[PDB]
């Protein structure tokens, strides 16, 4: 498992030198928006199963179909099953917006992933549907100006958006 | 490898929960000592290389026995200097990735995993490498919270070969 | 799915032998019982659309609640009322199936696997779905060994929601 | 697991339908002759060693190549190994005559079978003269006149013998 | 298969180290008794199918119930005897492998593994196998050390039928 | 597991027929050699520390790039793997001159190293020059006129440096 900090060491290792000038510099970017970074990594997790629970609704909404008999998601079991991947997908999308890098969702959650639902006969389109909407969901809360000392946290929304994009283009 | 914040990571991965309230302040804490840690790696970068061709001559004053041995598997030859300079320096290459990340992670796969076995194998002495990281840590000349991360993690290689 | 005669050929395959003397008793059972199960989702072919439409307006008048509330997540709109006739139409028709097989199988795997999770998880109150499961229980109007194999599957369901 | 009543569950449940009039009849139908098909599934459990026993016999007469030096059935572990598949052949077909559905034999018996034996170098095409053996030695025992209530267990025997007839189409 | 040098070979391998001390003295002790094997190997090739045949003819001597019996599964016919030499020449002939290996090998994997299930699958009496090969064993006219070696195997599956 | 005397038996078997005499008299020729094979099983054991240590040293000097930072064998943890693996094939080529056979060496070690190390980024051309390292390197010791009665002992050698060629045409 890989941390931002631990990418670019295992890349400065690679060619036997220290960290430049530019990679202290882009790393200490990191540590001077890592109050922000932590307050995206609390806002998710507390509005976790609220965001996880609103994603299905919008996503039974927008297909029917799928939930209902003769759809690959019915029965008590299924229903459950999905709501359980969704909040899979979400807490590793935490984990890698706190390890700054991509290799915890990527190494043990999406791996097989797409492998895994051709051979369940899950879609795939209505999973990557279900994790825009959790995108969608995450960026309201993630970014709500209330409760919180005004400033900007673009970048983290940005790099945010880009891990739920990054669990959908893996299994559409 | 092993960071504070991939620490925190596994071990909430293995409940299959998020992070709990011990386990963030604990990441939190990482971000509050992570300035001198990069402060201590861009020290290392511009002279390490410098520290490194010192602690190699240190030795050849310390154990006299690496410089007046054989040739097909001592330090007499001037190639076997450049591989103890090549050694130490990617010793301290190393520490300097520590703390950039804040842990022993680098130290603990890119040197500490197998390392008893090849020494061992190849008629290497811990003595010799201990004896030189010594040097550095009393000769490196840093302050104090930047001092801190460098000495803590170059104490931690001279404990994984002693 | 747990059917009397699952139940008995997967207890014989574990044991890597053909059915016991006691496990063929069992099937001889079910065959015995089964006429009744098969008249009973019958009664539930024909009239079980009719007793859930029934079932979704008596939750409207023991518990007001429903009613009375928001528009994103309750049965304030009429859609919400289809999907109220909806639901207790799946279970009423997955009861039935329950008397097709002589077991507890399509509960089980249908609704009762991954039940409570489910709810917690919607906001949705069991309460109201043991509520309708009363009424259409009083109200089918059948004979005896019909209405037996009616009323074993109706509080099982009634067991695994309370 | 699969029976015959489920089966026709898991096909209603799809379609999101109670079991219509013909559903029903159908169902009762193998109701209203299940007494005779435990007359079948205790009769080839009587004499399950005697069936096995005999088709074996009845194959290494047949080819005789196969079971002496050089053969792919030679060695006293795999003479009783080939035994022991029959068997588990027969055990599972009256598993299926039971549950008057094929899904138990199917699953775990007939599953990677071809290719168990592809990797083996065990043929295929004599599995399915020994399992069509099985067939013709169990449609005697199966359907005997005496000791029994004389009737009529014709669509019994067809689909005893349709039961074999896929075991065998599984490994050719 | 089962040959003292595999035996060690097999032993050494899950310790993951070489032979030992105890382990090379058990192979060099293969290599001192190992011509005799050989020259046993020798007898069995230049005269086993003979011993068969007489062999096959003492059991019908023995045990008169064997050639009085019916056609489908018993030594009546003149098929039935043709099994009969036929069986007792792979057992002779495997036991001369068991000579050539040094061990029990060959008998434990050609007709150990799996006898008992086998004999009682098809009615064969264990009785019929012990009684030609106690003849064989008192009528081969062998020296010592190839004797030793061929009386050892033979008891071994006298041990293995019983 | 096989040894020499074992395989002919094994193909013996296959036509059901005794060993012939041609058969008995290569195998007793085993015999006859026996006392140097085993000389030769000593002193690979013996010196097994010394000749994969010393093969090591030459292919570090052979492949520098290999060893040193960017390479597939750099940390500790790879540099201990690599002699722990070329000490795992001298201990099956070991075996394999003890069993006369071959099939130690090919069912456990060799079986799918080629796709273990085309997994792993391991060379294996690499690996193919570090077992012909230890080749060169267990010829001399092997065949050291010192310390043992004076002879000839060629074919133990030929066949020696047989299970190393082998050893490398399977990562290569
Ligand atoms: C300097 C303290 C002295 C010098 C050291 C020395 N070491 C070797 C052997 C090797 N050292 C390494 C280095 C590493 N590879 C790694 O992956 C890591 C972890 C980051 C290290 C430290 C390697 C790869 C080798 C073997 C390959 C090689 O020959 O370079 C030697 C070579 C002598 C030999 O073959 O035994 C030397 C000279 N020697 C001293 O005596 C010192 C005091
Ligand atoms: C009627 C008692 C009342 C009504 C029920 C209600 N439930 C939901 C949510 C869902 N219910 C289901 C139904 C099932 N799917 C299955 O697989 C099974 C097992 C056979 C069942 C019973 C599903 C799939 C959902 C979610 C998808 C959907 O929106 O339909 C709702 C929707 C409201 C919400 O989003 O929370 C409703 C209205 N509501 C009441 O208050 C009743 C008293
Ligand atoms: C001689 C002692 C008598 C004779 C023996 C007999 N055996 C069978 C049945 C079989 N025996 C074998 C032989 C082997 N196959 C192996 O792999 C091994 C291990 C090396 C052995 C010994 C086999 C394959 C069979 C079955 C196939 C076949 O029919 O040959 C029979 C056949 C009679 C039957 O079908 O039951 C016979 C006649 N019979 C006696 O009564 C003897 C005293
Ligand atoms: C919901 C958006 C959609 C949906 C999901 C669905 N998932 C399953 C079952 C599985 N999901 C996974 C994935 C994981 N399991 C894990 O432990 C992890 C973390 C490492 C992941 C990423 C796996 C392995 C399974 C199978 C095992 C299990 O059952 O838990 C199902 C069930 C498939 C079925 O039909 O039985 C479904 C349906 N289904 C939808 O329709 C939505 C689009
Ligand atoms: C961007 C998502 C939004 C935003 C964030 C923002 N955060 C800070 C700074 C702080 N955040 C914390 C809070 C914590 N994170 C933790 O993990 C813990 C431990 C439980 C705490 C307490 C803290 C302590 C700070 C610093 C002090 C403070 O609260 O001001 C800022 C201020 C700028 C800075 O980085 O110092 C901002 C702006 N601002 C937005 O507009 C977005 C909605
Ligand atoms: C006899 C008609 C033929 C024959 C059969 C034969 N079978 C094996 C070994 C195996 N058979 C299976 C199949 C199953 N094992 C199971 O547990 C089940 C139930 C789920 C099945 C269907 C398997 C998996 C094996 C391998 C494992 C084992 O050894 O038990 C062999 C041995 C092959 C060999 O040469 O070693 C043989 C020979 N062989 C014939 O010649 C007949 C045509
Ligand atoms: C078709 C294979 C042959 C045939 C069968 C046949 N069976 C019956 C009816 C019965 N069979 C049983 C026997 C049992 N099966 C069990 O599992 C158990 C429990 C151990 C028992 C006792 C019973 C009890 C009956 C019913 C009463 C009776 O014996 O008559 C019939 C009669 C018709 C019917 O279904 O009632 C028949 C004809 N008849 C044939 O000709 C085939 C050889
Ligand atoms: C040294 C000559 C070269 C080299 C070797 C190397 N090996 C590994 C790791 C593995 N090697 C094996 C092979 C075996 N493991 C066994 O237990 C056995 C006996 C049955 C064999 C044959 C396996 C399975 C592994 C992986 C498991 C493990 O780590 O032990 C590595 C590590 C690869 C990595 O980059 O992580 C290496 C490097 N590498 C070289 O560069 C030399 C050419
Ligand atoms: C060929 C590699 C070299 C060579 C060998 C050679 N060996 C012998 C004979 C013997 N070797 C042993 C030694 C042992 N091997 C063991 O496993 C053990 C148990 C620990 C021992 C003691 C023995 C006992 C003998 C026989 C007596 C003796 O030492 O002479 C010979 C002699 C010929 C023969 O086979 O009898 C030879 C020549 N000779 C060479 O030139 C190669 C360098």
């Amino acid at each position: 498992m890989l941390d931002a900090f631990s990418r670019v060491v295992e890349q400065a290792d690679k060619k036997g030198a220290y960290l430049s000038n530019d990679e202290i510099n882009a790393l200490q970017a990191i540590v001077a928006d890592s109050n922000k970074r932590l307050d995206v990594v609390n806002r998710l997790t507390s509005n976790a199963s609220s965001i996880v629970a609103n994603a299905y609704r919008a996503l039974v909404a927008e297909r029917p179909q799928v939930f209902n008999p003769g759809g690959p998601c019915f029965h008590h079991r299924n229903q459950a099953a999905c709501i359980r991947d969704l909040g899979f997908i979400l807490r590793y999308v935490t984990y890698s917006v706190l390890a700054g890098d991509t290799s915890v969702m990527d190494d043990r959650c999406l791996n097989g992933l797409r492998e895994t639902y051709q051979a369940l006969g899950t879609p795939g389109d209505a999973v990557a549907s279900g994790i825009k909407k959790m995108k969608e969901a995450a960026l309201k809360i993630a970014n709500d100006p209330n409760g919180i000392t005004k400033g900007d946290c673009s970048q983290l929304m940005s790099e945010l958006a880009s891990y739920f994009d990054r669990a959908a283009a893996a299994v559409a | 490898m092993k960071t504070p914040l991939t620490e925190a990571i596994a071990a909430a991965d293995l409940r299959g929960s998020y992070l709990s309230n011990t386990e963030l302040q604990a990441v939190f804490g990482r971000f509050n000592r992570a300035r001198a840690g990069l402060e201590a790696a861009r020290a290392f970068a511009n002279n390490g290389k410098k520290w490194a061709e010192a602690a190699a001559n240190h030795v050849y004053q310390k154990f006299p026995y690496t410089t007046q041995m054989q040739g097909p598997q001592y330090a007499s030859t001037p190639e076997g200097k450049a591989k103890c300079v090549r050694d130490i320096d990617h010793y301290l290459r190393t520490i300097s990735y520590c703390c950039v990340v804040g842990g022993t992670g680098p130290l603990d796969d890119y040197v500490v995993a197998g390392l008893k076995e090849f020494n061992s194998a190849l008629g290497l002495s811990p003595s010799w490498y201990i004896a030189a990281l010594e040097f550095v840590r009393d000769n490196h000349g840093l302050t104090g919270d930047v001092a801190g991360e460098a000495n803590t993690y170059i104490n931690y290689a001279i404990n994984a070969l002693s």
